[PDB]
């Protein structure tokens, strides 16, 4: 199928920085890509879509960009409620696939 | 009568008027209406007749369970009366086999019925309600046809055929035949990478054919035949609007020389009309199903790997379910410009619908107006809680 | 509001058969179609099928067309999914989902339901 | 063949003698007899056939409920043999859409048939079994045209649409077609208010039209068409025998160049022989519903304001139900004037006979003789009870 491929399932940073997560699809996928964001209980919202819109009611912080195989979600401001978990998917074509997923936590002592 | 021959050329396409629609499936449930599918229509210089491949049986009789299988020896090709249903009483057998294609030269009409087992079937051809020649399996793997009709130009009909794997390489032939005779063949060049079911319309006294790419193709190879010179191309449908089915989602960008990947070892027959800035082509609504159909206007689709629609035209909505679809003219009405034409097989049954054991169809043709007339959506109509 | 409402957990014997209840409430449940996915360690996020309540259609993820069979009550407004032939491995999340795209297969999954946690033990 | 020619006039009518019945409601509880409605009747230079509005399916079928119904994309305008019921298996389908039209120029046959939705609807002009020309909607409101048989001379059919409310003004306009094409059109002009379901006949190189004014008149507008200088003209019966229905009780003094007042927003297709003293009216018995049907001999009553009946003949019992009706006459019988011909659509089912979930009809027309023939009366025969 077309392979998903999130390359770092975790990712350290601090309170008020600018992260940014990276995906990757096997074959071209032209921008039919997607970032959900499930929060520790099990919560899966969907933020970005087709690549860069932004769904409804979700922060102008959020960013997603990326065109053929590559494609990134850029948090600017990483605030407290960030620390979730982001996963890309892909809707080009079925199957619907989703890549591994990327773990967000914090940097500290 | 003198053989016909592709003098004129397509007319200005700015909407679609309704043609034919016999309410079969409707009818049927009170009616003796013969089980089919694989439908199309063709004309003679006089008349104008729905064709298919019949199951041998009515859809209420006993004889139905069964009919999703598409290969059978109770299987004939029947013609009939313009948006009558196919009864028992007014059909009219043409050939016994289970794939199909015919066309009138002018002077006769040519029908090739397929029929035989997977490893072991025959095309023969008739001409002029006479069989004439035939022709045995090359590949010996389900020798199949086009499943609409054929052109024809001055004599010569070309006809694709195809024998071999249906998810992997093949052997394809245009064969060209005369009064029923072959004339000639030849293996598919070009960079066309499978061919199946062939769509072919003719003006300019040049034959166009949209099929099938079984194998991994999303988008459609096109096969430009020369009826003259007797040679032929192919190669692909530049656009992104794929209307292939299953198909991904619409890319920016389209593969002109080779197939466009995502979804592979499926299809549907379709069809388009190839005519510049005057370009259609039809497509089902939803990328997963035969389900809804649709025309859009996309200029120079076959060069352009860019062209998006810049005019449309629903057919049947997303919630109904559509099926195979081709194209066929009337290259004797009277006019300066063929009128394109096309007809959607609207799929009632199995395996969509389970609550029956059978799979059966309705026709709806349509063809071009210079017009900008306003749309209507053409559904089968039966409601399948009546079979039960 | 969209509200794609699933219950917390089903707990059932190895070998047997279940039922999702997905009820939906906050459009038109006729107009979009319905997806399931599954979420297991290793494997991860997987789309079973759809089912769209407008006229009944259904495709499945190869991996999935033998254990998974879809379904839905327009009258009450739930999709469904009946598992077959539980074993440990059947031991995961699923999560209906609504489409962006309504029929369309675009437009991510806009709206997920909480997800009902499967168990298969003794 | 030579296109014909208006060039006799009306015979003698002294009595209404017998031309055809179908009873296909009889029948049709046993037999394979589609639904239909809105029917007429129409010769070519060598047969004349029933021809009606089918509703795709048949009536003893479950898809029958629902058939009050009149604009669905499943009806077809059908075609068929001189009293003979309209059986699928007969039957001969002659285009799409839920209002039409057609006559026969001498060459060749003419068919409009109108489908779409209301605001989208369309009228593709078939000359000859081949569409030709389409006219897409003006206003956009229920693009509706005749209902009954056109008239032609030597090679023009005048014939008459209407595009908007039909319960307050709209825009009909009178289309002059040859051979498929349209030749020139214009709007409505004359006295008459508002223009539905114009019932034509010709003689004497002229084309008259009786109608339905639904939205003021109880009298009914006439449209004299001038089928070589292409005009027309319009007013109304002055007789104070109104003919439309429902229908206030007869006054004893007509309106000549304005609707008769008293009942509004409703009405019936009918029809009538404007021949000096050789003049018939055919009308509803009862002033409230379409139950009943007779002729009448009112002189000069375009003219006279006061004309009242001076013979009659009766043809349904108002006991028994009618319906629509019109006017058609053998302009190739052999003769030295035009034998007037008319049908009346006998009703049965819905909204009327409630017991069956269907609405449906039968036919039976007359032409004249100049004898003073005894009367009969000629129900439509079938027993609702049986359909239960
Ligand atoms: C003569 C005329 O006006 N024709 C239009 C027609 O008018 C009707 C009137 O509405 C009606 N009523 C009244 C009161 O007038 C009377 O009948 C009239 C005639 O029938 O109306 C239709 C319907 O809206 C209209 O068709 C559309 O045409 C679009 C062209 O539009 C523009 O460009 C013109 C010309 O330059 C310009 O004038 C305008 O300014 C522009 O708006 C065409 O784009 C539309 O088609 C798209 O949308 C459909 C849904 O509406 C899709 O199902 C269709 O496939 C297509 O969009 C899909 O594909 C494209 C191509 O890649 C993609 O861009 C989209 O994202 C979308 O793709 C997704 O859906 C596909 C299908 O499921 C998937 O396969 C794919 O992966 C994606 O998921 C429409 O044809 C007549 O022109
Ligand atoms: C050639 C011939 O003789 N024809 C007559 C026919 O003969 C048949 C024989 O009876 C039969 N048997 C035998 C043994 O011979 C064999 O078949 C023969 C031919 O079929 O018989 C009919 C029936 O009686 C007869 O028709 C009547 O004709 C009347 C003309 O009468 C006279 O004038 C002549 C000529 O000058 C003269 O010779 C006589 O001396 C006069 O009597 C005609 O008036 C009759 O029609 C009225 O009555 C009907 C009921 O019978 C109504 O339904 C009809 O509408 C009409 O009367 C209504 O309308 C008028 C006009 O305004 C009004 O005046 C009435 O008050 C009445 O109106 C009310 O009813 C209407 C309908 O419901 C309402 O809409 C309205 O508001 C009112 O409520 C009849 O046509 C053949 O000529
Ligand atoms: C054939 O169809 C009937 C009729 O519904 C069904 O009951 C029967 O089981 C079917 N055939 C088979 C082999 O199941
Ligand atoms: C038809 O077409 C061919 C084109 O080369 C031409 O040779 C021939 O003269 C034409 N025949 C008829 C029968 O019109
Ligand atoms: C359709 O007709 C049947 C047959 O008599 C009737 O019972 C049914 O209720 C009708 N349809 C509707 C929508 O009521
Ligand atoms: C028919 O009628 C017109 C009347 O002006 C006349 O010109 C023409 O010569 C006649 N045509 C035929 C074909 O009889
Ligand atoms: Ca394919
Ligand atoms: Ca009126």
């Amino acid at each position: 199928d077309i392979q998903m491929t999130q390359t770092t399932s975790s990712l350290s940073a601090s309170l008020g920085d600018r992260v940014t997560i990276s995906c990757r699809a096997s074959q071209d996928i032209s921008n039919y890509l997607n970032w959900y964001q499930q929060n520790p209980d099990g919560t899966v919202k969907l933020l970005i879509y087709y690549t860069s819109n932004l769904h409804s009611e979700v922060p102008s912080r959020f960013s997603g960009s990326g065109s053929g195989t590559d494609y990134s979600l850029t948090i600017s401001n990483l605030e407290q409620e960030d620390i979730a978990t982001y996963f890309c998917q892909q809707d080009f074509t079925l199957p619907f696939t989703f890549g591994g997923g990327t773990k967000l936590e914090i940097r500290r002592a | 009568r003198e053989f016909n021959n592709l003098t004129k050329g397509l007319c200005t396409i700015n909407s679609w008027h309704i043609y034919g629609k016999d309410n079969a499936v409707r009818i049927g449930e009170d009616s003796d209406v013969l089980v089919t599918r694989e439908p199309y229509v063709s004309c003679d210089p006089d008349e104008c007749r729905f064709y298919a491949l019949s199951q041998g049986t009515t859809i209420r009789g006993k004889h139905s369970n069964g009919t999703i299988h598409d290969r059978s020896q109770y299987r004939d090709l029947i013609s009939w009366p313009l948006s009558s249903p196919p009864t028992v009483y007014n059909s009219r057998v043409e050939c016994i086999g289970w794939s199909s294609t015919s066309c009138h030269d002018g002077r006769a009409r040519m029908s090739i019925c397929i029929s035989g087992p997977n490893n072991n079937a025959s095309a023969v051809i008739w001409y002029n309600r006479r069989p004439v020649t035939e022709i045995n399996t090359w590949a010996r793997n389900i020798l199949r046809t086009q499943e609409s009709e054929c052109v024809c130009q001055n004599g010569v009909c070309p006809v694709v055929f195809t024998d071999g794997s249906a998810t992997g390489p093949a052997e394809t032939r245009i064969y060209y035949f005369k009064e029923g005779k072959i004339l000639k063949w030849e293996p598919l060049t070009g960079t066309a990478k499978h061919i199946e079911e062939c769509s072919c319309y003719g003006e300019q006294a040049g034959v166009t054919c949209t099929c099938r790419d079984n194998w991994q193709g999303s988008n459609r190879p096109v096969i430009q035949i020369d009826p003259v010179a007797m040679t032929h191309t192919s190669q692909y449908i530049c656009s992104p609007v794929l209307t292939d089915n299953p198909r991904p989602n619409d890319p920016t960008v389209g593969k002109c020389n080779d197939p466009y990947p995502g979804n592979n070892n499926n299809g549907v027959k379709g069809f388009s009309y190839l005519d510049g800035g005057n370009t259609w082509l039809g497509r089902t609504i939803s990328i997963a199903s035969r389900s809804g159909y649709e025309m859009l206007k996309v200029p120079n689709a076959l060069t352009d790997d860019r062209s998006k629609p810049t005019q449309g035209q629903t057919i049947v909505l997303n919630t109904d379910w559509s099926g195979y679809s081709g194209s066929f003219m009337d290259y004797w009405a009277e006019g300066e410009c063929y009128r394109a034409c096309f007809y959607v097989e609207l799929i009632r049954g199995r395996p969509k619908e389970d609550k029956v054991w059978w799979t059966s169809n309705s026709i709806v043709s349509m063809c071009s107006s210079t017009e900008f007339l306003g749309q209507w959506n053409w559904p089968d109509g039966a409601k399948i809680e009546y079979f039960l | 509001q969209v509200q794609l409402q699933q219950p917390g957990a089903e707990l059932v014997k190895p070998g047997a058969s279940v039922r999702m209840s997905c009820k939906a409430s906050g459009y038109t449940f006729t107009n979009y179609n319905m997806y399931w996915v599954k979420q297991s360690p290793g494997q991860g996020l997987e789309w079973i099928g759809i089912f769209y309540p407008g006229n009944g259609d259904t495709s499945y993820n190869q991996k999935f067309k033998d254990k998974a069979t879809l379904t839905a009550d327009k009258s009450s407004n739930t999709a469904y999914m009946q598992l077959s032939s539980l074993t440990s491995e059947d031991s995961a999340v699923y999560y209906c989902a609504r489409s962006g795209g309504s029929y369309r297969y675009d437009g991510g999954f806009d709206y997920w339901g909480q997800g009902t946690t499967l168990t298969v033990s003794s």
